[PDB]
C-alpha cells in the first residue's frame, strides 16, 4: 500500500 | 535504460532495467488506460507519481510484500475486534473507498487515478473492503487482484482500528479460499507494522505469474458481507 | 401453445414445442435474472427481443453452430496474422466488449446488458478483447457452457479486429478441451466464418454431453491470449 | 452469435 507513504 | 512511454504502445520494458535509486523507476508518461494499466501489474510494475509530475512507473527491488497468515494482529485489537463495532463489506462503495484514500491527504491520488482505478473496479480488477460504523463508512481499502494475489493500493481510516479490520478480515476471507500473496509495493512504516516484510524482486516476479494464473471462488469478488458482529 | 413465463420459478417448456415460424419463439415474460438465464442455456433457450417488447424467448430449429477446427480463415488473414497489429485478451474488459457490441446497427438493451453482466461477475459470460495498441477496437463474448461455448455477438472497430478475436479464441479454446461453438442463428457475417446448421435434436443432445466437460479449472481467469510484433 | 443478425 505504497499510498501510505 | 529509462524508457520514455507513448500511447503507440501499452507495452513495458523489462522490470529488470528498472533504476537502483531511486529504486525501481522504470519509465515515465503513457496513460492510465485499462489496458496499460492491467498490462503494467501482470509484469509487476505500477504507476506512483505526485500532483503535476508526469506519469512514473515502478518495480522496486526488494518488494515489499505481506503473507495473509503472517499478518501481525496485537492482543489488544483482537480483543477489540472479538467485539469489534463494526462491520465489514466488499464491493460495496469502491467509489467512496478510494475517495476516502485520495482524501486521506497523505494525496498522491489525483483524480485522474481515481478515475483509473475506479474504471478497473468497473472493469472487475480493483476491488474495495468497506468498514462499517453504523451506517456510515469509517473506514477500508483497495487493491487489484492479480489471481491468487492481492496488490494494496491503499487504505484510509477515519475511526480508530476500522483499517486493521478491514486488513484483518480481508486477510481471513483472503487464505479461507485460495488466497497466497499481498504485495505492498514499498515498505513503510504503517505496511511494515502489520507484518509487511521485503523480498528480491526476482520472487515477486516470480510469485506473481505464478499466481495470476490461479483462482479464488468464482463469487469470491461478489459485493457482499464479509463480517456482521 | 407458446408459454408466458411465471416470475416464480426458474422453469422453461420442451424445446420442441417452439414455434416452426418464427423459427424457436418458445416463451416470454420471466425476466434476465443469473438462475433463469442461467437455467435457459442449459435446456438450449436463449432471450432475443428488441427495445420495447417483453422478454422473448428462443430455441431454434436448425441451430446454427460453428466447430472451432472448421473455423475458415482466408489466406489473406493468415498473412495479416502472421504479422497482426493486435493484442488479444481474455476477460480484461467484459463491460466495454458488450457496451461495443451494444452499439453497432440495438437489440442488447440497458437492462440485457445488465443481465449479462451479472453473469460475467458470477463467472458463466466471458469476452476477448483485441486491442490496437492502448485502445479497444474489437472483441467478442458469450456464455461458457462445459465445454460448449455459446457466442452472443462480437463487434469490430478496425479491420479484421473481430476475426482475430475469433481466430485466437478457437485456438486457445481447442487447445483446452474446447469442443463447440454455438451460434444460435445463421446469418451472413457468422456463415462466412464457417458456421453451419444442425438440427435442434442434435445441438441439444452436444449441449448435454458438452455442459458436463469441463475445461481447465484457470482456463477463464483474465490473462493476455496473444501478444503481437 | 445472434446479435450480429
Amino acid at each position: 500500500f505504497r499510498y501510505l507513504g | 535504460r529509462l524508457v520514455q512511454l507513448s500511447r503507440h504502445s501499452i507495452a513495458f520494458p523489462s522490470p529488470e532495467g528498472a533504476l537502483r535509486e531511486p529504486n525501481g523507476l522504470l519509465a515515465l508518461g503513457g496513460d492510465l488506460s485499462p489496458a496499460r494499466l492491467l498490462m503494467a501489474y501482470q509484469r509487476g510494475i505500477f504507476p506512483w507519481f505526485s500532483p503535476g509530475d508526469p506519469i512514473l512507473w515502478w518495480s522496486p527491488d526488494p518488494r515489499a510484500v505481506l503473507w495473509p497468515e503472517s499478518l501481525h494482529i496485537s492482543r489488544s485489537m483482537k480483543r477489540f475486534h472479538k467485539r469489534s463495532p463494526y462491520r465489514v463489506t466488499m464491493n460495496y462503495a469502491f467509489g467512496q473507498v478510494i475517495e476516502g484514500c485520495a482524501s486521506d491527504r497523505e494525496t498522491w491520488i489525483t483524480r485522474g487515478v481515481v478515475e483509473a482505478y475506479h474504471r478497473l473496479h468497473e472493469l472487475g480488477h480493483a476491488h474495495s473492503i468497506e468498514v462499517w460504523r453504523e451506517d456510515e463508512l469509517v473506514g477500508g481499502m483497495y487493491g487489484v487482484a492479480q489471481g491468487t494475489l492481492f496488490c494494496g493500493e491503499s487504505m484510509f481510516s477515519r475511526m480508530e482500528n476500522a483499517s486493521k479490520t478491514a486488513l484483518l478480515v480481508f486477510c481471513e476471507e483472503f487464505i479461507g479460499h485460495g488466497g497466497k500473496l499481498i504485495d505492498c509495493q514499498v515498505l513503510n512504516d504503517h505496511t511494515a507494522s502489520l507484518g509487511a516484510c521485503e523480498i528480491p524482486r526476482r520472487d515477486y516476479l516470480n510469485y506473481l505469474n505464478q499466481m495470476r494464473l490461479g483462482r479464488l471462488p468464482n463469487n469470491f469478488w461478489v459485493p457482499r458481507c464479509l463480517f456482521s458482529p
